């Protein structure tokens, strides 16, 4: 892959003379949601082959905070008519 | 068997494709299902340049229309038009006239092709 | 050491073995530093990705400039034999042996994993110099071992408890396998294990009550065989990741293609895949394909080839249909189908256009004439003439080609040599091909370097200077052959040279039996002509000339129409001269020889001119006019001794004149 | 008309159409460049492009093979203009 | 020419930058520790910043690349065409003397062992030059892989914010080539001026 | 271990190839001698291996499994595969197809079908056909197209049925009609179908129109041959086929005329010798086996006493086949063929026997003197006729001692005791060999062996006391000779010529003393016939140079044959063509015998258009400074962009 320019000789002469779409694979489709997995970056695509370990690493990393993120938004306790999302919002404004 | 014939036909192996379709014809349980194979089988003979041999298969594909109380299907429309055209070259205008009239219930281009052929053979009749 | 094989995306028992050693090296409490050679043999196969196309490209970058030891199978027997070799390696090996005895539970495995992440591994070197209070060596993420340990740590937190549970079943299954080996008996007790085991087993926090039931929990799960064992699902004997398996197979096919390896162990283990590892690892199919060609199996080879291109095409996001056809096209040319390969190749061009990608077309064109080079008789059948490609490839680009020009000029040199062009152009064209090939690395591009030697040894041999040819002949590789040209072609080629030697030594029985094999073998065109030419020379020796004369003119006539090979036209032609003049009638050859003399004077090939002089001299002495033949040979005696293989005919003629 | 059947296609090789230059050079060598549509009617320039494209397309010999429906699509400039219409 | 202009200036730059500043035996062990663990001692970080620096690093690459890429050119464009021409001339030299040994039929004969020795010696050369050209081919591969990693360590020591562009995951045997370069450049045989090619032979 | 197969293919004479089966029916290798060609492995049991043709002129190798057949095209094409209605027991090759036998019984109950168990297929694609039988396992079938006899044996009856099967093509494909029957010996007891067929051995022989079937059983030493004469009138008779009536004269069953017929180990067919000769292996001790030759039709047998112990195995068959000698050069082949055409088959086959014995003894006597070549067979040929013509010397003579090993042989004794054959056949052989020498005189390329024939023929004349004219015909300057004058093309050729001093003379060729059509004479002396017909036509008073091109075309005369003539005939005809190189410009067919390419190319162009064919374009051989290395390298990088 010297490209004819990494050769010092022909590189010298030239100076003197001057004077990818992605498609899902079968393993990409999962069982629970019909949306197939889409890689985030080309690094996860090993020479056009989807790394099963790499895709399963991002899947674990995504689901991990999702358990922590459970109470945000919709979830509302009894006796408080406001959810915890804007509990931290007003808390942020309290000190600031 | 029919699919194999298409693959051989599309790869320029007309000598083999003839035997492939012939085997398919025997396996068919009903004569009706042979209408599609007969017309295509006749084209390959025309590609092999033996017009006399393709006549016998042309007779069968047209005759299935009569056996099916006038099915009048698309792949017999091209059969009658081609059969009538050759019959003009054979000099038998009377035997070609009835072919044009029987195919007068096809597509827009099919009817006019036979209508003009009917007039030509009618004048020489 | 054998067992069922299965791909695992988790911490294999082999992976902990490196994790054991790296713990000893970094702890620096025992003062044992693992040799750098041991590490570079263990982690390096685990490093991700090498890739290898089936054909159409051979060892372009897979070859290592420095010879590397084979990758190590994930068995404690094989791992120990590496460390054991050193005189002090028993101390290093026993350190690994001691640790594997210390980790008796799943919690102990987590202790090693927790220890490295909190203390050993370090985010960056900027925090290294501030951590001078650490009693253990610390490591950077970007280092050779740092990037490995990060992946290994990542492979531990990526799993649930079922993942950690399979680690400990297999490791004890992996450990107890080594227990029933002769090597374990030699190390049954060495007392260094007890010292190192007690180094880490300390601070157990209990020795009187829990340790009584800790044994019970371990023993009941283990197969004590006192009663019927607790029933559990079948467990694999060996666990390997995709990357490590890739290193083993890539090394095996390369070693097969052309420190001792274990062919029996690797082949046996690879045959026990659960049929789903084969889908995740398509290269197992081609490993059968290479073996199938060795024994020359037709039906078996095709099935494995098709299997490899069904799983690979789906895995590769890039379109690979335009590559599948050529490999099948190459396979057909390998079995001398020839005509069937042409139809398969035609559909490859059409598929390439649909992709609308330029880089693949250069690969298609390169494969075109390489098929033509092996089978020159099919040059007319192609939709592109050979000269059209050379004109394109010469002015293809000035960058991102590298090897295209090295290929392009080599094909011009063959066409020019066959076209019997002036030796002025042939040397210049060969100079271009030689200059670019040696400019880049010739070691990595082993295919073209061998082709250079084959041409140059052929180019200088036709000129008559065996001294130059001998030097380059020592660089020509035997039994290597090339792709898309059978597999027993090398055996046949060595056999032809034996037959020619047998002809010189008057071993007529041997050459006669070989000619029988000739009529029923499937031979390449270049091999065809040699045996076609060998048959003519053998018939001249016997004495029957009516058959030979009718035979030789047929050869040359089809050596000018079927293939425009001028070099083989000349060698056949002079044989017609020899059979005539040997039969005391050489006068008929006079119009033919003189037509070649002035024709080859313009070409300037000194061998061609001199060999015609000897035939001319031999004609003149059988007419009764030896007087002028002596006068002609005397003036040219100086310039005819430079060619070695005509000296024997030259010297023999001198005694005749006396 | 000057080039009727001169160049032959390679099928694999990609065709090229030289764009209209329409720059005049005077013996004083003070180059003057025409630009559309201020200098000339807008329709004229690509009408000339269409005429040049027709000439380029006609340059292929009649007896040339391998020019199937895929070849023209292979030579499509991915952006339709007068040159490709003439071609 | 190559010994005086290409070989010696490159090796002297290596010797002054490594032996005169840090030393050979200590450097080889430390670099392997750097390669495997990334442990940079206080003294070695001084060597990267003060001794090598950015200014000499570019010169090191420039000196090294010409030391190999120009060396292969003179072996292929000069020695091979010359050695072939020597062989053709001695072969013609042998033929002329042999003919006049028969043509004159003079009683006294001149022995041809002198020619034969030159024939084999020149043949020995052409085989021996081709071995070097292949050898310098491997050297270029080891040369480039060394500095693409050495670029990464050097800038990291001088920036503390360098974003590592090259990745070791590109090649699987990347470690073996990187280590093999150290042995060739830092060893007792490497200290000799014939490290690049066997000039004495 | 691998096992070889005896008969695999119908190639009307034989084919060069081997088939190897593994220790189990799971692998087939088409190795030639030692190179493993296409190898096929199967899970099921392999029945047989083919390489047969399929009536469409293919060259395809077919392997038959239990219920699937694979047809791999070797000469050209890919692979095909076919199925069958039911299981197949065995498969037998026949001309243009395969005959399949149904599997009889399997499990141990023994039940079988008899209504129809035979399937005929021509090519894989076409549907199968059914056999036809008119008034029972098939042990052997006539695989070779030339032979036309099938043998059927039914188990319980233990009798054989001999049919005359003829092949019908474009469903009934094959028809059989019974002719005779044979009763097996009571001692022969047969008990796994192939194992039962293994003990019995059958072989197919045919010479001219006579054919014989060889039936052998090693455990009981049973050996008989059934002979039949294929009279063209008798076979074509309608009552003969349908009714099955056969005259009793044609049917005959006889044993072998060997010394110890009850001590035969095994026998095979001589592949190299196409005639009726059969290899016979006999043993006198556990470590020595004697091999001899025997002809079924004519009672002549060859006592050779060749010893071969380890070669008796089937896997060593080719070495045994190559043990016996046959002339493999191109000179003595014509001599043998001339002998066959002029002598009786009985004298012929004994003559090959004597020549083979003479070849063997000389090889033992000659201790690799210099090379060994064509002179080897010529010496054997020359001496064999010498001993046959020279009276036997006394036992005390030195010549008797050197050639004693040929003297006591029974065939020589019979071949000298027969007064009739030595009286008249020997002049015919000498005259024939004189004509082969004379034919050689017209080919300048083979003058060498031409001369050697002269030496022997001179000796033959000295042996027979022929008139001095014949003897002087060879020098530069008691049987009865039929021809008082030697026949020569050259003397006759000068006779048929303008301004010929010699009067008219005919060549009196051997086409009349052979009592056979001119076709058999043509293949022996083609040059003589061509030249005689050529100069019979050109020397006509109404001859013009234009018809010569048609005459050479009709006489199959080419460039190579034209350049091989001992001056004389060559010179005028070449000049005649030189005349045609000037005035011929109209394209008048058969241009290839000239040397003008443009007229040939125009004729090729015209012939293509009439047919609707190779428009070979002439490459412009263009032709100077060599410059330097740098200028070249700069040129290529400049042109690269």
């Amino acid at each position: 892959a010297r490209a004819l320019r990494d050769i010092s000789l022909f590189n010298d002469i030239r100076k003197d003379q001057n004077s990818v779409k992605y498609i899902p694979s079968l393993s990409a489709y999962n069982v629970f949601n019909e949306f197939p997995y889409y890689p985030t970056s080309a690094s996860q695509l090993l020479d056009g082959k989807l790394d099963e370990f790499l895709m399963l690493s991002e899947q674990y990393k995504s689901r991990l905070p999702k358990i922590r993120k459970l109470g945000w938004n919709r979830f509302k306790p009894i006796g408080i008519n406001k959810t915890m999302y804007e509990l931290e919002m007003l808390r942020s404004r309290a000190r600031a | 068997w029919q699919v194999l014939g298409e693959c051989y036909s599309k790869t320029g192996n007309k000598v083999e494709a003839i035997k492939c379709y012939k085997r398919s014809i025997k396996a068919s349980q009903t004569v009706d299902q042979n209408t599609s194979i007969y017309y295509r089988l006749a084209q390959l003979y025309e590609e092999l340049e033996d017009l006399q041999e393709c006549k016998k298969f042309m007779m069968k594909c047209v005759d299935v229309e009569e056996l099916l109380e006038g099915i009048v299907t698309d792949e017999t429309v091209k059969a009658r038009l081609w059969l009538a055209i050759f019959e003009i070259k054979a000099g038998n205008y009377q035997l070609a006239y009835d072919y044009a009239m029987g195919v007068s219930s096809g597509t827009s281009q099919e009817i006019e092709e036979a209508r003009m052929l009917a007039r030509e053979c009618r004048r020489h009749m | 050491k054998y067992g069922p094989l299965g791909i695992t995306n988790f911490i294999t028992p082999y992976d902990l073995c490196i994790l054991i050693l790296i713990h000893a090296h970094c702890s620096q409490d025992n003062g044992i530093s693992v040799p750098t050679a041991v590490f570079l043999r263990l982690i390096s196969p685990t490093r991700p990705s090498l890739e290898w196309n089936p054909l159409l490209k051979d060892n372009s970058n897979l070859r290592s400039s420095s010879i590397v030891p084979p990758p190590v199978l994930p068995i404690l027997d094989n791992i120990i034999r590496i460390l054991l070799d050193d005189k002090d390696g028993n101390k290093i090996a026993l350190t690994l042996m001691g640790y594997l005895e210390a980790i008796n539970g799943l919690d102990s495995i987590n202790r090693l994993m927790m220890d490295l992440e909190k203390n050993c591994l370090v985010n960056n070197y900027r925090s290294m110099k501030m951590r001078t209070t650490s009693t253990r060596r610390q490591m950077t993420r970007a280092s050779f071992l740092g990037t490995f340990l990060s992946t290994c740590i990542r492979k531990y937190q990526i799993g649930d408890f079922e993942m950690r549970e399979t680690i400990w079943i297999n490791l004890q299954n992996f450990k107890t396998v080594f227990k029933h080996t002769p090597l374990w008996l030699r190390f049954k007790d060495n007392v260094h294990i007890q010292k190192v085991k007690n180094c880490l087993l300390a601070n157990d926090e209990i020795s009187v009550e829990d340790q009584q039931m800790v044994e019970f929990f371990q023993h009941f799960n283990n197969g004590n065989d006192a009663d019927s064992k607790t029933m559990n699902e079948e467990n694999y004997g060996t666990l390997i990741s995709i990357q490590h398996l890739q290193s083993i197979v890539n090394r095996q096919i390369v070693n097969w293609l052309d420190y001792e390896e274990q062919s029996g162990l690797v082949f046996d283990l690879l045959d026990t895949l659960s049929l789903n590892d084969a889908t995740k690892f398509p290269l197992i199919f081609i490993l059968k394909y290479l073996e199938a060609i060795k024994e020359n199996s037709y039906q078996t080879a095709l099935d494995s080839l098709h299997n490899y291109f069904d799983y690979k095409s789906t895995g590769n996001s890039q379109n690979y249909f335009h590559i599948s056809l050529l490999s099948l096209a190459t396979f057909h040319s390998s079995f001398n189908e020839c005509d069937a390969a042409i139809n398969s190749f035609e559909e490859a061009t059409r598929i390439a256009r649909e992709n609308k990608d330029m880089e693949t077309l250069n690969l298609i064109m390169i494969w075109i004439i390489n098929f033509i080079e092996v089978h020159p008789e099919y040059a007319n059948r192609f939709y592109i003439t050979v000269e059209q490609i050379i004109k394109y490839l010469k002015n293809s680009s000035d960058v991102e080609d590298a090897n295209i020009f090295s290929n392009a000029y080599k094909f011009e040199t063959l066409l020019s040599m066959v076209k019997e062009s002036k030796t002025a152009e042939v040397s210049s064209s060969l100079l271009k091909f030689m200059a670019i090939t040696l400019q880049n690395v010739p070691s990595q591009n082993f295919d073209l370097f061998q082709s250079l030697v084959s041409y140059e040894v052929k180019f200088w041999k036709e000129l008559g200077y065996e001294s130059i040819s001998d030097v380059y002949e020592k660089f020509l590789s035997k039994t290597s052959s090339s792709s898309l040209r059978n597999y027993d072609s090398s055996i046949i080629n060595q056999d032809i040279k034996v037959a020619f030697k047998a002809l010189e030594e008057d071993d007529f029985l041997k050459v006669k039996q070989y000619l029988l094999k000739s009529e029923s073998l499937e031979l390449d065109y270049d091999q065809k002509i040699n045996l076609k030419y060998l048959r003519v020379k053998y018939l001249v020796k016997i004495g029957d000339y009516d058959l030979s004369m009718r035979l030789i003119n047929q050869y040359v006539k089809e050596c000018c129409e079927e293939v425009a090979d001028s070099n083989w036209r000349f060698k056949f032609e002079i044989e017609s001269i020899n059979v005539l003049l040997l039969s005391d009638v050489g006068i008929r050859s006079l119009p033919k020889i003189i037509k070649l003399i002035d024709e080859y004077k313009e070409i300037g090939n000194p061998l061609r001119c001199v060999i015609l002089l000897l035939k001319l001299c031999e004609v003149l002495i059988q007419v009764g006019k030896s007087m002028e033949a002596e006068c002609l040979i005397s003036c040219n005696l100086s310039t005819i001794l430079e060619f070695p293989f005509v000296r024997k005919k030259t010297d023999e003629l001198l005694e005749s004149l006396s | 008309a000057v080039a009727y059947a001169t160049e032959k296609p390679i099928s694999t090789q990609k065709w090229v159409i030289q764009p209209l230059n329409l720059i005049s050079v005077f013996p004083d060598d003070t180059k003057i460049t025409v630009k559309a549509p201020e200098d000339i009617a807008h329709d004229i320039v690509e009408w000339g492009q269409f005429h040049a494209g027709v000439s380029s397309g006609l340059r292929i010999s009649k007896k040339a093979t391998g020019i199937t429906g895929s070849w023209i699509a292979f030579n499509k400039p991915k952006e339709l203009d007068a040159y490709h219409g003439g071609f | 020419f190559i010994n005086r202009e290409l070989a010696t200036p490159y090796l002297d730059f290596v010797k002054r930058l490594c032996d005169e500043a840090y030393g050979y035996g200590k450097l080889k062990s430390e670099l392997e520790a750097l390669f495997l663990l990334g442990e940079i001692s206080c003294d070695l970080e001084d060597w990267l910043c003060n001794s090598v620096g950015e200014k000499n690093f570019k010169r090191w690459k420039y000196l090294g690349c010409e030391a190999y890429q120009k060396t292969v050119q003179i072996l292929t464009l000069i020695f091979v065409p010359a050695c072939e021409r020597i062989i053709i001339y001695v072969e013609k030299l042998r033929a002329i003397l042999q003919a006049f040994s028969i043509q004159n039929k003079l009683s006294y004969t001149s022995d041809l062992t002198a020619v034969e020795v030159l024939l084999k010696s020149s043949q020995k050369l052409l085989t021996m030059t081709l071995n070097s050209i292949i050898g310098l081919g491997r050297d270029e591969t080891l040369f480039e892989k060394f500095f693409i990693w050495f670029n990464d360590r050097l800038h990291e020591a001088l920036d503390e914010d360098y974003k590592l562009k090259f990745q070791f995951e590109d090649d699987l045997y990347f470690g073996y080539d990187l280590l093999s370069y150290f042995d060739r450049i830092l060893s007792k045989k490497g200290t000799e001026p014939s490290s690049i090619i066997d000039v004495k032979l | 271990e691998w096992q070889l197969q005896i008969n695999i293919t119908n190639k009307i004479g034989g084919i060069n190839g081997d088939i190897w089966l593994s220790r189990d029916g799971r692998s087939v290798k088409w190795c030639i001698e030692d190179q493993c060609l296409r190898q096929f492995t199967y899970n099921q049991k392999i029945i047989k291996a083919g390489y047969i043709d399929f009536e469409k002129t293919p060259d395809c190798f077919v392997v038959v499994l239990s219920d699937i057949a694979h047809v791999y095209m070797l000469k050209n094409g890919g692979s095909t595969t076919v199925c069958f209605p039911f299981q197949i027991g065995n498969a037998f090759w026949y001309a243009n197809g395969v005959i399949l036998e149904r599997e009889t019984s399997a499990s141990k109950p023994i039940e079988f079908d008899l209504k129809h168990k035979y399937i005929t297929l021509t090519d894989p694609m076409a549907p199968f056909g059914l056999i036809s039988i008119t008034n029972f396992q098939l042990v052997l079938f006539p695989s070779d197209k030339d032979k036309c006899i099938a043998v059927f044996l039914d188990r319980n009856s233990k009798v054989l049925r001999f049919y005359y099967s003829r092949i019908l093509s474009s469903s009934k494909d094959i028809v059989l009609t019974e002719i005779s029957s044979l009763k097996l010996p009571d001692d022969i007891i047969f008990t796994r179908l192939s194992s039962i067929l293994s003990k019995l051995k059958f072989l197919s022989l045919r010479f001219e129109r006579r054919e014989g079937l060889l039936i052998f059983h090693e455990p009981t030493h049973f050996c008989k041959i059934w002979l039949i004469d294929l009279l063209p009138d008798v076979l074509d008779s309608i009552p003969f086929k349908i009714y099955g009536n056969s005259p009793q004269n044609m049917i005959r069953l006889e044993n072998l005329k060997l010394k110890e017929p009850s001590r035969i180990q095994a026998m095979y067919i001589h592949e190299l010798l196409e005639s009726c000769l059969i290899l016979v292996s006999e043993g006198q001790n556990k470590e020595e086996y004697k091999a001899c030759l025997y002809d079924p039709f004519v009672k002549i047998t060859s006592p050779s006493k060749n010893i071969s112990e380890e070669l008796t195995k089937q896997n060593s068959l080719p070495s045994l086949q190559k043990l016996f000698p046959y002339p493999e050069t191109s000179f003595t082949k014509l001599c043998f063929e001339a002998v066959k055409y002029i002598t009786s088959p009985a004298f012929n086959i004994s003559f090959i026997f004597l020549w083979q014995s003479a070849y063997s003894i000389l090889l033992s006597r000659a201790n690799d003197d210099v090379v060994g070549g064509l002179k080897m067979e010529h010496d054997a040929f020359s001496l064999v006729l010498s001993l046959l013509i020279l009276p036997i010397p006394s036992s005390s003579a030195q010549e008797y001692q050197e050639y004693k090993e040929i003297y006591e042989r029974d065939l020589f004794q019979h071949l000298k005791q027969d007064s009739e054959i030595t009286s008249s056949v020997l002049p015919r052989i000498v005259i024939g060999l004189h004509l082969i020498r004379e034919e050689y005189s017209l080919n300048v390329l083979c003058r060498n062996e031409h001369a050697l024939l002269g030496q022997f023929l001179r000796f033959a004349t000295a042996a027979m006391g022929w008139p001095d004219l014949w003897q002087s015909y060879y020098v530069p300057k008691t049987f009865f000779h039929p021809l008082d004058e030697p026949p020569s093309i050259t003397k006759s050729l000068y006779s048929i010529t303008e301004n010929s001093s010699i009067p008219l003379c005919p060549f009196i060729s051997f086409s009349r003393l052979v009592a056979t059509d001119t076709q058999v004479e043509l293949r022996i002396t083609p040059r003589s016939f061509k030249i005689l017909g050529l100069y019979e036509l050109v020397h006509s008073p109404n001859f013009l140079p234009d018809y010569v091109l048609g005459i050479l075309s009709s006489f199959k005369v080419d460039k190579d044959e034209l350049q091989t003539y001992p001056l004389g005939i060559l010179v005028p005809l070449q000049n005649i063509l030189k005349i045609l190189e000037d005035k011929l410009s109209e394209v008048r067919d058969n241009l290839e015998l000239l040397d003008r390419a443009d007229l040939q190319r125009c004729s090729a162009i015209i012939n293509s258009i009439r047919s609707d064919c190779k428009v070979p374009l002439a490459k412009n051989r263009s032709s100077k400074k060599p410059s330097d290395i740098y200028s070249i390298l700069s040129e290529i990088v400049k042109s690269a962009s």
